[PDB]
RNA sequence: UGGAGAGUUUGAUCCUGGCUCAGGACGAACGCUGGCGGCGUGCUUAACACAUGCAAGUCGAACGGAAAGGUCUCUUCGGAGAUACUCGAGUGGCGAACGGGUGAGUAACACGUGGGUGAUCUGCCCUGCACUUCGGGAUAAGCCUGGGAAACUGGGUCUAAUACCGGAUAGGACCACGGGAUGCAUGUCUUGUGGUGGAAAGCGCUUUAGCGGUGUGGGAUGAGCCCGCGGCCUAUCAGCUUGUUGGUGGGGUGACGGCCUACCAAGGCGACGACGGGUAGCCGGCCUGAGAGGGUGUCCGGCCACACUGGGACUGAGAUACGGCCCAGACUCCUACGGGAGGCAGCAGUGGGGAAUAUUGCACAAUGGGCGCAAGCCUGAUGCAGCGACGCCGCGUGGGGGAUGACGGCCUUCGGGUUGUAAACCUCUUUCACCAUCGACGAAGGUCCGGGUUCUCUCGGAUUGACGGUAGGUGGAGAAGAAGCACCGGCCAACUACGUGCCAGCAGCCGCGGUAAUACGUAGGGUGCGAGCGUUGUCCGGAAUUACUGGGCGUAAAGAGCUCGUAGGUGGUUUGUCGCGUUGUUCGUGAAAUCUCACGGCUUAACUGUGAGCGUGCGGGCGAUACGGGCAGACUAGAGU
């Protein structure tokens, strides 16, 4: 049959993306309980550390370019709403 | 990609061809682009026109055709205009 | 397949000679079986029937050969008994028989098909080949000098030659002027009838 | 450019009106019979269960390496040496989502046709512009081990990369503020500033071997989503709906969206048939028909759905993921009883069901496909072959003379008639079969060698075809090897004898057979067709018996018992306008094949190629306003007071 390498391959595949997008994940509800508390401070970096690893998700090939601006932009209106 | 290739559309043993400008996903005799000339090898040498305009877009567009309509535009000196070498006609 | 049977009994049913020649006659009326003197009703589906039977044993046609050449004249522009009797005319073998190289309709069949004629140089051995305008028939250049052909080289001048078709000297040849007229080349029989049985 | 009727209700008639027949067709079956070739075609039933073999790999020009062959090679004289072409296993890239099958499900934007996407994505391919810069930690493989019956699996060391990870710079990412274009409301496109960000990979070289990598603008391609219109039966299914209908803020997606969520409002669909039930893949097409229509969706082509049954996701440019993964279930198998394996609706094939449907064939020679710089390697796609008269087409079983009215058969009014130019006999030619021999086109190609440096070009050389020693050609002897089936009362062409004697039997209809049967069985004769001919089954026709073309309701079937009135349908005379209907023209589209007309090519034809039609339609633009309709008026003849 010779498809074990993909069937090999794909979980590795999958291990990676799963790390990936979960770290995405605590990112942005880390910034969400920033902006919650309201601060301004804080926020006003880890919008640029979210949106950077938003960026380098979508370069290395986990996400959509257009997940990546969706999520960017609606980040950064939160962040202007408050 | 998207293939210029031929098409067999003759009979049991007397193989017509239509040089037809198709995608590479696509059974043989399957819809075509666009039909632009036909190959017959069964007369004096065969039988060859190709369209010659239209040949010239598909190819300026980035169609890479098959070996044998590779030969076929060598013989007809539309891949040579397209390349730009000098002989233009090989017939 | 073919008929290969008693002509004169096929004639004497039609009430109309077919063959002519040396066997022109049976010399003798027309009860054409044990019941044949009888004086039977006369429909009008028998006037067509007997009549496409004249027409398909005058060629030699075969009934389901017959009706496509029937399609083929009633699809033609122009009329349909004039091109019906066109179409069964362009048969080589009745070329072969209108051109005076034959004795019958039969052994005309036979030269065809032994392959004795060559149309533009190609061998044919077909008798329901249809020949056309501007065709030259000629006879295989390795086949004459034999019996059969030569009796027919002498005997050219008894049987009128039409006016379509043309022969040449001593290497006989025909020509094609065009398409005959077959209404008025040699009609025994009506071809409005063949058109009226074809519709029921 | 094309339209045929007949039988049967009566003592007879004319109507009405059913029933039946004469035609065509088939993915057919069965009965009798059977020579050849060409081109097509073959599980319609159990989406039933499947033994066996094959249907998807490739790259050493990404990498560590050295199980195999070949090596210079030492040397064992039976073992050594990755440095070395080459290469099993392995990492990595790409492919595996195409191609192939089946029609179970589906009445639905599934399909067909026309649009929209300012609401979207798109690997490889083309093309413009930029760049290709620093580092780092591992592990597969190997080796040593552990567990297990197996299927597999744990650990320790050990090594790379175009594998993985972190940085620098890089606008089509984001936020805010502005300009310039355009419009179809969201807006879209292009620009300016400020603030945040986002990659890359090297390998090879007989010396201009060559392959590569990343970000972006623009093409091409493919795809997603939304809408108008169109194509079944059923009201003896009349009330359906609560994420339901709409809004706001969030979430989610490649993308708009109740796609999801919290809250708010109380809507939405329905007699133009909602909701429900039955059946069904849809179309180009195929059959029939004068046409309009009716039936149908099989070969071929397009789209959809599915892959033992149900659900789910992952990887990826892209997944119903047939020969991938996870779970549950049924089934088959292995087991050391702890646990494991499998999925022919791929090709061929087996059992079963059935009235019924094929070989466990050959080749990658041609075309298409995947990987590779290439040579190459893979391809049950495909190209062919085998089998079945299953179908369409074509050709044979001889030809020219010859009343012995041979012989005989049969009938006879016993005189003759018929089979019947038919035989005998005379003569002639051998298409196909038989024998021998030569032998292809499909290959202006695929390979290595030479001019050409390469690119491009011939040159010439070998060599390469499964089909195939086939088609075809040539030559040889000989009428030599080759006809059957159905029917004969009318429809409907085709008649007598014998036997039988309401019996045996026939029959589509109405009828035929009870002692002289053209209707039963046989014989002679005849007719039709012919490698076929009949029967059964199904569809159209005839059937103007669902009537649009193209019918009816006094008495033949058919006016509701009568009225009022809702939706609907229809509407008097006249003026102006719009241009929805209508009509003219042009552009786009209506794939190819099939169909029609003309040629062209296979010896003809079937078959095949080309060109023009056709494609009745739909969308865009530009004209016309007679009629219909809308809008704005007028009038009194209809209607009312
Ligand atoms: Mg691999
Ligand atoms: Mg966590
Ligand atoms: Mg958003
Ligand atoms: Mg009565
Ligand atoms: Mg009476
Ligand atoms: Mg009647
Ligand atoms: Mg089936
Ligand atoms: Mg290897
Ligand atoms: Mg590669
Ligand atoms: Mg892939
Ligand atoms: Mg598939
Ligand atoms: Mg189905
Ligand atoms: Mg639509
Ligand atoms: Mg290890
Ligand atoms: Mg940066
Ligand atoms: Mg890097
Ligand atoms: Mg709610
Ligand atoms: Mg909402
Ligand atoms: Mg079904
Ligand atoms: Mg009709
Ligand atoms: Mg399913
Ligand atoms: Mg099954
Ligand atoms: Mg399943
Ligand atoms: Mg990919
Ligand atoms: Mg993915
Ligand atoms: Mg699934
Ligand atoms: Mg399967
Ligand atoms: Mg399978
Ligand atoms: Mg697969
Ligand atoms: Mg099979
Ligand atoms: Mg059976
Ligand atoms: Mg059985
Ligand atoms: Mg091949
Ligand atoms: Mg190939
Ligand atoms: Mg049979
Ligand atoms: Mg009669
Ligand atoms: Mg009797
Ligand atoms: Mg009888
Ligand atoms: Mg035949
Ligand atoms: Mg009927
Ligand atoms: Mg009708
Ligand atoms: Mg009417
Ligand atoms: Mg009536
Ligand atoms: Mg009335
Ligand atoms: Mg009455
Ligand atoms: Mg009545
Ligand atoms: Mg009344
Ligand atoms: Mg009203
Ligand atoms: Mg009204
Ligand atoms: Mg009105
Ligand atoms: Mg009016
Ligand atoms: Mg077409
Ligand atoms: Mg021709
Ligand atoms: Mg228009
Ligand atoms: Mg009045």
């Amino acid at each position: 049959k010779s498809q074990q390498k993909r069937n090999r391959t794909n979980e590795r595949a999958r291990l990676r993306n799963k790390a990936v997008k979960s770290s995405l994940r605590t990112a942005v509800r880390a910034f969400r309980e920033a902006a919650h508390a309201g601060d301004k401070a804080k926020a006003a970096e880890l919008l640029a550390s979210t949106n950077r690893k938003l960026d380098k998700a979508a370069s290395k090939g986990v996400i959509h370019k257009n997940q990546a601006a969706n999520k960017k932009s609606a980040l950064a209106q939160a962040l202007n709403k408050l | 990609a998207v293939k210029i290739k031929l098409t067999r559309l003759g009979k049991i043993r007397n193989p017509q061809y239509r040089v037809a400008v198709a995608d590479a996903r696509t059974r043989r005799d399957g819809r075509a682009i666009e039909v632009i000339g036909r190959y017959h090898p069964k007369e004096e040498p065969s039988l060859i026109e190709i369209n010659s305009e239209r040949a010239q877009y598909w190819l300026s567009v980035g169609a890479q055709p098959t070996e044998p309509v590779l030969k076929l535009l060598k013989i007809t000196g539309d891949w040579q205009k397209f390349k730009g070498l000098p002989g233009a006609q090989g017939r | 397949a073919r008929y290969t049977g008693p002509v004169t009994r096929k004639s004497r049913r039609l009430r109309t000679d077919l063959v002519g020649g040396d066997q022109a006659f049976e010399k003798r009326p027309y009860p054409p079986g044990q019941h044949g003197r009888a004086r039977i009703k006369e429909s009008e589906y028998l006037l067509q029937l007997q009549e496409k039977q004249k027409a398909r044993f005058t060629y030699g046609v075969m009934e389901k050969q017959f009706r496509r050449y029937y399609e083929e004249a009633v699809r033609q522009p122009g009329k349909t008994g004039e091109e019906l009797l066109k179409i069964l005319e362009s048969r080589l073998d009745n070329v072969i028989y209108r051109a005076g190289l034959a004795r019958t309709r039969r052994m005309a069949r036979q030269l065809v098909s032994h392959g004795h004629f060559n149309v533009n140089g190609v061998h044919v051995n077909v008798p329901s080949y249809r020949v056309s305008q501007y065709d030259i028939v000629d006879v295989r250049d390795k086949s004459l000098n034999t019996v059969p052909f030569q009796i027919a080289r002498e005997t050219a001048g008894e049987r009128p030659i039409p006016s379509w078709l043309q022969v040449v000297g001593e290497r006989q040849r025909v020509l094609i002027h065009q398409l005959p007229e077959r209404a008025q080349i040699d009609v025994p029989l009506t071809e409005q009838l063949i058109v009226e049985y074809y519709s029921k």
